[PDB]
């Protein structure tokens, strides 16, 4: 079922656009709209940004074939280099309805589109990064992850982690055959 | 600049030591916990203490009858050397 | 000090970079 790891890809890489559009990471004059999961979703148009997004799931979609990866997440880091906000993509994984998976995917879009509601206003400055949590530690994962050059791979220090006490917001949960995963968001007790 | 306790390097020499030479499969969880503490090197700005490591570790791990302590080696450097490459322009010379 | 967290040691383009 590493057709996960292909459909788990796609959708990250449209999840990781759409969350720097909703948090305004980035300037409103790159966004371009586009239709994934028969849902819109707000796209970069930046070459740079699109090249480290598309680097980065290149490298994750290997461990996902081996369901090695126990979350992605999307770290908002503050001007500081600090987290401030991170957006978990929890990943727990033939009557095979592969089409169905896909548009249940489309409520996720839906949920971060709005997410700002539920969420407190970000520190101007800030910038993002992409960590991987791996089910267990293994050389494997390493191994696997280390293919684009000029786009190595590090093991974060709890620097790169840690939050304080941080507040959960539950954003949306599925339960299919073939994919079990959940979207929630760890904010800094403050600012 | 850790390795699981030691911070003096003398230290981290000897931890390494009683590693390689007491134990015969490392878990690969310590195998990442050196590849760590060698990029952490790199962040930290000790490139002397990164070859002196890694010279001890060449000489220990190549010199094992178990084969397994060779490709940790080979593992190790690979993922130091595209750290070195990116943040420095280079590679470490053996 | 379990090691089961990996990440890009790249960052993104910086808010600058690309408003060019």
């Amino acid at each position: 079922g590493q057709v996960v790891a292909d459909v788990l890809c796609e959708f990250l890489e449209v999840a990781v656009h759409l969350i720097l559009y909703v948090r305004e990471v980035y300037p409103v004059g790159i966004f371009q709209k586009r239709k994934k999961y028969n849902v819109p979703v707000q796209m970069s148009c930046h070459p740079e940004l699109n090249q480290y997004i598309q680097d980065t799931l290149h490298c994750v979609k290997p461990l996902l074939e081996k369901n090695d990866v126990e979350k992605v997440v999307v770290v908002i880091l503050d001007k500081e280099h600090r987290p401030v906000e991170k957006f978990v993509f929890e990943i727990t994984q033939i009557d095979s309805l592969l089409s169905h998976v896909e548009q249940l995917l489309a409520a996720f879009i839906l949920k971060i589109s709005v997410c700002d509601a539920v969420l407190d206003h970000n520190p101007p400055g800030c910038t993002f990064t992409v960590l991987v949590h791996t089910r267990e530690a293994a050389t494997r994962n390493m191994e696997k992850i280390q293919v684009i050059k000029d786009f190595p791979w590090i093991l974060a220090d709890e620097q790169d982690v840690h939050m304080h006490d941080p507040r959960l917001i539950p954003l949306k949960t599925m339960t299919s055959d073939i994919l079990k995963m959940q979207l929630y968001v760890e904010e800094r007790a403050h600012k | 600049g850790n390795l699981a306790g030691a911070v003096e390097f003398n230290d981290v020499k000897t931890l390494l030591r009683e590693w390689i030479t007491t134990i015969s499969d490392p878990m690969e969880e310590d195998i990442l916990q050196v590849v760590k503490y060698c990029t952490d090197l790199i962040e930290e700005k000790d490139l002397e203490k990164l070859d002196l490591v890694i010279k001890y570790m060449k000489r220990l791990m190549q010199q094992s009858v178990e084969s397994v302590w060779n490709m940790a080696f080979d593992f190790i450097l690979d993922n130091v050397q595209v750290v070195l490459q990116q943040t420095y322009g280079s590679t470490l010379k053996v | 000090r379990t090691a089961n967290i990996l990440k890009p040691l790249m960052s993104p383009p910086s808010r600058e970079e690309i408003m060019a």
